[PDB]
Formats: C-alpha cells, sequence, structure tokens
C-alpha cells in the first residue's frame, strides 16, 4: 500500500496473509470460518500445492503473538476462464483445512448479494483496501498492516481519466478502478488478493480483491479490482461443493 | 369610449384600470427606456395563472417562467411527485440497512445476511451471533 | 442505448432542475447526484421526463459542488451509458429570482422603497428562507428610479430590503428594483422588478 496508514491491530480482522513454503505470497479475504477470497493471479507461479498456508489475526510480520491463527490451505479454485499472466477473471476461492476460530482479532468480511452489491454497494464513494505489499513502487514491503480509503470509479471514468499506455490490459465488465491517478495513493503487488472492502449502514461487506494495476501510484493511472459482484453465484455454489483429491480446481464460469 | 379620452396621459387610467399598447405607455413614460422596464413586465403574462403547482404547492411568477415552492412530501417542478411512493430499492437500498428486495403490486421487504436477523421495524438487522460478519469487535 | 448529451442545470432561487436531451426512445433515465468526495444518490428512477428536480438534494448544502450524471437503460430494463453534467455550485451560480416592489410610503420628505423578501427554496423548521436568509451581505438590492419630468435615472443600493430616498416636492416618481449578488462575476443580477409608479 502506498500513502496509506497502518491499520490499528485487529481493525482489519478479515485480512488474510498467505505464505507458500513459508514465504509471503498474497493477501486474501476471510468471508467465513472455512472460506478465504483471493486473486487468481496469485497462484501463477505455484509448485508446491501442498504447502500454502492462511495466517488469519496477522499484524506484524516480524512479531508472532497469540492472535495469530495459521491454516493449511486445502484447496485453490480459480475460474477455468482464467489465463494465467492476463488480467481478466483474477480471482480465487480456498477452503483452508480445518476452521478458524472467530476472535476479537479474527471476524469474516461479509459477502454480499449480487443485486445489493450492483445497485447500493457500487455506489459508496470511498472503501478501504488493506495489505503488506510495497510501500512504494518497486520498494520495500509492509512489515505492519496497512490500510487506505480508496474513491471508487465507473469504468468510462476510469478509461476518461487514464494516461494512455499502449496494449494495455481492457478494464472488462469483471473488474473495476478505485484510487487516486495523483501518484500519491494505491495498492501495489504485494497488496494482491487482499480486500476492497465497503461499509455501508454499520456493516462492512467484499466488493473486490486487489488485482493490478500500471505499476503503483503511477500518476494518470487508478487501481484496478476485480469487481466480487459478478462472482456471487459462482462462489456461493462452489462453497456448497465437495472437497476433491488435488489443491487446484480450475471451475467452470459463469 | 372618446368620452373616456378627454384628459392627459396617465399610467392608472391607460394601463393599470384597462390595458395599454406599447406606444400609449411609451407616451407616458417617454424615454426609451424607462419604457422598456416597464413594458418588459407589465406585456409578460402570469405564468403562475395557469396554477402549474400541484399537491397543494405554491406558485411564484418570473419573466416567462415561475417558481414552484411543494410541501414536504413532494418534488419537482410542478410539485408532481410523490416522495410517499418512491420506496423501492434503488432508492437508497429502499431504506434497508442490510438487504432489499422489491414487490411489485405491494411494499418492498427487507432482509439480512447471514449471521443477522431482522428487527421488528421492518429495516434494521441484528447480530444472532457472537462474531456476525462486517464488524469490527475491536473498536467496542 | 444512446447517451444523454447537453446536460444543462436550469437553478433559480436554489430551485434546481437538470435538463439533457434527447427524448427518449425505446430507454428511459435515471439521475445520480453526489458532491465530491459523497456518495452517488438515485433520483428520477426510470424516468421518460428529459428533467430531474434534485432541488431537494442541493438545499442540503447550498455551497457545496455538486456533480450529477444520467444513465441510460433500454426498454424491458455491466455498467449502462451515461453521461456526467457540469459540476454546479448552488450558492455560486443560481439565479437570483424576479423581485416584487412590496410598498413605498412617503414619510418626511422622502420616499421608503420596500422590496417583498424573495423566497427561496431552502426550508429551515417548516418554512422558506429568504434570499436574504441565505445570502446575508452577500446580497444587496438596487433601486432604478426617476423623475417623470427630468431626464436621467437614479440608482440607489441597500444591505437590506429597504431604500430611504429624497424626491423633490409634488412629483411622480417610478421606481424598478434587482437583486444583485455583488461579489459574483457572472449572473450577478436578477431581472428588474416590474415598475411600480406614485
Ligand atoms: C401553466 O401551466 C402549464 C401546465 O399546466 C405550464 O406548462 C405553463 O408553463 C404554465 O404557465
Ligand atoms: C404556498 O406555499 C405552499 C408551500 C403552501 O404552504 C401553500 O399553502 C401556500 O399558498
Ligand atoms: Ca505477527
Ligand atoms: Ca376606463
Ligand atoms: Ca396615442
Ligand atoms: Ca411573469
Ligand atoms: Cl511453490
Ligand atoms: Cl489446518
Ligand atoms: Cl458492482
Ligand atoms: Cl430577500
Ligand atoms: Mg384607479
Ligand atoms: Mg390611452
Ligand atoms: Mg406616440
Ligand atoms: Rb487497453
Ligand atoms: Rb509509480
Ligand atoms: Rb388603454
Ligand atoms: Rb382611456
Ligand atoms: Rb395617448
Ligand atoms: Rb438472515
Amino acid at each position: 500500500i502506498v500513502g496509506g496508514k497502518v491499520c490499528p491491530k485487529g481493525e482489519c480482522p478479515w485480512q488474510v496473509l498467505l505464505l507458500v513454503n513459508g514465504a509471503q505470497l498474497c493477501g486474501g479475504t476471510l468471508i467465513n470460518t472455512i472460506w478465504v477470497v483471493s486473486a487468481a493471479h496469485c497462484f501463477d507461479k505455484i509448485k508446491n500445492w501442498r504447502n500454502l498456508i492462511a495466517v488469519l489475526g496477522e499484524h506484524d510480520l516480524s512479531e508472532h503473538d497469540g492472535d495469530e491463527q495459521s491454516r493449511r490451505v486445502a484447496q485453490v479454485i480459480i475460474p477455468s476462464t482464467y489465463v494465467p499472466g492476463t488480467t481478466n477473471h483474477d480471482i480465487a476461492l480456498l477452503r483452508l483445512h480445518q476452521p478458524v476460530v472467530l476472535t476479537d482479532h479474527v471476524v469474516p468480511l461479509c459477502l454480499p448479494e449480487r443485486t445489493f452489491s450492483e445497485r447500493t454497494l457500487a455506489f459508496v464513494r470511498f472503501s478501504l483496501v488493506s495489505g503488506w505489499g510495497q510501500l512504494l513502487d518497486r520498494g520495500a514491503t509492509a512489515l505492519e498492516l496497512m490500510v487506505l480509503n480508496v474513491p471508487r470509479l465507473m469504468t468510462q471514468d476510469c478509461l476518461q481519466q487514464s494516461r494512455k499506455v499502449g496494449d494495455s490490459p481492457n478494464i472488462t465488465e469483471y473488474m473495476f478502478c478505485a484510487g487516486y491517478s495523483d501518484g500519491s495513493k494505491d495498492s501495489c503487488k504485494g497488496d494482491s488478493g487482499g480486500p476492497h472492502a465497503t461499509h455501508y449502514r454499520g456493516t462492512w461487506y467484499l466488493t473486490g480483491i486487489v488485482s493490478w494495476g500500471q505499476g503503483c501510484a503511477t500518476v494518470g493511472h487508478f487501481g484496478v479490482y476485480t469487481r466480487v459482484s459478478q462472482y456471487i453465484e459462482w462462489l456461493q455454489k462452489l462453497m456448497r461443493s465437495e472437497p476433491r483429491p488435488g489443491v487446484l480446481l480450475r471451475a467452470p464460469f459463469p | 369610449a372618446f368620452l373616456e379620452e378627454l384628459r392627459p396621459g396617465s399610467l392608472e387610467r391607460e394601463c393599470k384600470e384597462e390595458q395599454c399598447s406599447f406606444e400609449e405607455a411609451r407616451e407616458i413614460f417617454k424615454d426609451a427606456e424607462r419604457t422598456k422596464l416597464f413594458w418588459i413586465s407589465y406585456s409578460d403574462g402570469d405564468q403562475c395563472a395557469s396554477s402549474p403547482c400541484q399537491n397543494g404547492g405554491s406558485c411564484k411568477d418570473q419573466l416567462q417562467s415561475y417558481i414552484c415552492f411543494c410541501l414536504p412530501a413532494f418534488e419537482g417542478r410542478n410539485c408532481e411527485t410523490h416522495k410517499d411512493d418512491q420506496l423501492i430499492c434503488v432508492n437508497e437500498n429502499g431504506g434497508c440497512e442490510q438487504y432489499c428486495s422489491d414487490h411489485t403490486g405491494t411494499k418492498r421487504s427487507c432482509r439480512c445476511h447471514e449471521g443477522y436477523s431482522l428487527l421488528a421495524d421492518g429495516v434494521s438487522c441484528t447480530p444472532t451471533v457472537e462474531y456476525p460478519c462486517g464488524k469490527i469487535p475491536i473498536l467496542e | 442505448t444512446v447517451a444523454a448529451y447537453n446536460l444543462t442545470w436550469k437553478s433559480t432561487n436554489f430551485k434546481t432542475i437538470l435538463e439533457w436531451e434527447p427524448k427518449p426512445v425505446n430507454q428511459v433515465y435515471t439521475v445520480q447526484i453526489s458532491t465530491k468526495s459523497g456518495d452517488w444518490k438515485s433520483k428520477c428512477f426510470y424516468t421518460t421526463d428529459t428533467e430531474c428536480d434534485l432541488t431537494d438534494e442541493i438545499v442540503k448544502d447550498v455551497k457545496q459542488t455538486y456533480l450529477a450524471r444520467v444513465f441510460s437503460y433500454p426498454a424491458g430494463n455491466g455498467e449502462p451509458l451515461y453521461e456526467n453534467s457540469p459540476e454546479f455550485t448552488p450558492y455560486l451560480e443560481t439565479n437570483l429570482g424576479q423581485p416584487t416592489i412590496q410598498s413605498f410610503e412617503q414619510v418626511g420628505t422622502k420616499v421608503n422603497v420596500t422590496v417583498e423578501d424573495e423566497r427561496t427554496l431552502v426550508r429551515r423548521n417548516n418554512t422558506f428562507l429568504s434570499l436574504r436568509d441565505v445570502f446575508g451581505k452577500d446580497l444587496i438590492y438596487t433601486l432604478y428610479y426617476w423623475k417623470s419630468s427630468s431626464s436621467g435615472k437614479k440608482t440607489a443600493k441597500t444591505n437590506t430590503n429597504e431604500f430611504l430616498i429624497d424626491v423633490d416636492k409634488g412629483e411622480n416618481y417610478c421606481f424598478s428594483v434587482q437583486a444583485v449578488i455583488p461579489s459574483r462575476t457572472v449572473n450577478r443580477k436578477s431581472t428588474d422588478s416590474p415598475v411600480e409608479c406614485m
């Protein structure tokens, strides 16, 4: 996160840290005691599928405390439509092997109904994005969880306010822009998979997943987020599915 | 009536008690700008005469136009929109705290995420579990 | 669908209506409005009108800068087509309505001219605020007046809704008034009131 603040411990209690072979990989969002949403692109380079861990209740990556809870990742489910190395359909649904225990420091973010999310949450201007990613484009990552308030744009506005870059990715219906085009504030590579969370009448909901961007906080560009509202029925059906023997599952979408 | 035309010019007699033409008014005021200033309003017409403000609204006349002032339950240029008839889910979520469902022919209803139940007020939601989704307990 | 165009703010005394083109054919509109940092509020849901009264949203804070946008939806019903409006700041841009001379009285060798309080759409406690309630010292009234038997005009200006002017004995004077916000560079004055004469 560039130009954000430290999220005070416990105040982002749905943020997940994902680890592969014990090393920081990406963020994620807890949505109930068993299931975590993250970004598909976080898994493009994985060879060791049996060594993924989700950490809940994490705050300072330099010190362990009694609020952290680790769980093995049993399944990673990504839309079959997603193409590694690209931006569209950038979502992954992760099944933990054992549930986390909800505590003051560990709480899921609500996955909203689609229509509520399209007709109401989409017009809440500001939402929060978080993670332990880079503090400056191509800079060092953060040791304390960082959080940033970003305003959302309709795609027509984002296109109209964005500097043209030859051969850049299309912003599709499965994405939305959020942030600032003045170089001050954005999410960053190592925030990938982390929540864009929206507060509405006293409850917080998952609306976006940190996904891609032209650098970080680059002038003339916004952050791009996976549009979670397009995946509600896909996630809800998969959360009712039977576990399978291998970790990765590429499931049909829609 | 020629017998009513025997006196010197008079704004009151010619333009107030009667309708007057631009030149009758000019002969009274003489100066071009004074005459124009009078005439622009005098010949304008009361645009509130057609009573365009609905639902008990109040009309104020302007030059070639009017303004309606509505009672609190109404809006629109002519107070034509009933605020009471706008209880639908695209209008600030139907006033529902969490989920909103439209029902044509009848009133919308409000609903809640898992972990919450609807209060008796029909809009507000309350947790039914210790750690419902989307609340930050550390702050409380 | 086709996107709206020529979005235009029509506003007088804070009664504020957004207008646009075209007449809809097999499409309907919905409008949203926000301040720069606030949430979008929807209005005029699925209207076939090419106008939307936004008075009730803008009077909440007349000094905010609002942006509106008009969505087009096809008949029978990702993101719809839309067009943004100009920005609008009501305090700075609303037209001043045509005033009315309420009375004139000769007291002494002078005449008092009273301008009717101009009513606006901003509410407080069940009543509508006057232009002076809203603008205070930012608002003056100006009086254009003349003696019938002389050439030349006279102007007076007031910080309240009353003028007290000197007049020559046994003559008729006529009067007309304007509302003026002197601090403005553009849209500074109302249209002139109807002329009233002794
Ligand atoms: C008289 O009322 C009509 C509508 O009833 C309106 O269109 C005119 O502007 C008004 O003078
Ligand atoms: C004009 O103002 C409106 C709001 C109503 O109060 C009417 O009774 C009045 O004539
Ligand atoms: Ca730690
Ligand atoms: Ca007569
Ligand atoms: Ca004549
Ligand atoms: Ca008129
Ligand atoms: Cl690996
Ligand atoms: Cl485990
Ligand atoms: Cl959406
Ligand atoms: Cl006034
Ligand atoms: Mg008479
Ligand atoms: Mg005559
Ligand atoms: Mg003549
Ligand atoms: Rb592109
Ligand atoms: Rb940058
Ligand atoms: Rb006449
Ligand atoms: Rb006459
Ligand atoms: Rb005459
Ligand atoms: Rb429920």
